């Protein structure tokens, strides 16, 4: 359910999984970043 | 004389050349890192280009030392006159 406001309550499906000029210092392998990073990212969707 | 001015053209040729192979080397390694530097963040290349040559003044300083006592070598003859 999603809060619309204080006297109406939405249920919903929401999708988890399938979602300028500088570059980062990578310090691990830019792909061992990915992998962590969307996982915490869907976590934190299910929490809030 | 003979054997003093022909081993004074090698003596020219291992200062030009050991400096020409030195500084080739040295710039390829200092100049890597530039272009590096330079694509990782474009708005840095101002000031990484006036770090480059505080860096290609030491780089050149003796291989130029040696280019000065080769011409030396060469148009004047310092060993010809100790026989």
């Amino acid at each position: 359910n999603k809060f619309v406001n204080t006297m109406t309550q939405k249920p919903t499906v929401e999708q988890l999984i399938p979602l300028h000029h500088w570059d980062y210092l990578y310090e691990p392998d830019a792909k061992s970043l990915l992998d962590g990073l969307l996982v915490r990212y869907v976590e934190s969707q299910v929490y809030q | 004389m003979e054997t003093v001015v022909g081993l004074t053209a090698i003596a020219v040729a291992l200062l030009i050349g050991l400096g020409a192979l030195g500084t080739a080397i040295g710039f390829g390694l200092l100049g890597g890192k530039f272009l590096e530097g330079a694509a990782r963040q474009p708005e840095m290349v101002p000031m990484l280009q006036v770090k480059m040559f505080i860096v290609a003044g030491l780089l050149d300083a003796v291989t130029m030392i040696g280019v000065g006592i080769a011409l030396f070598f060469t148009f004047a003859n310092p060993f010809v006159g100790q026989i």
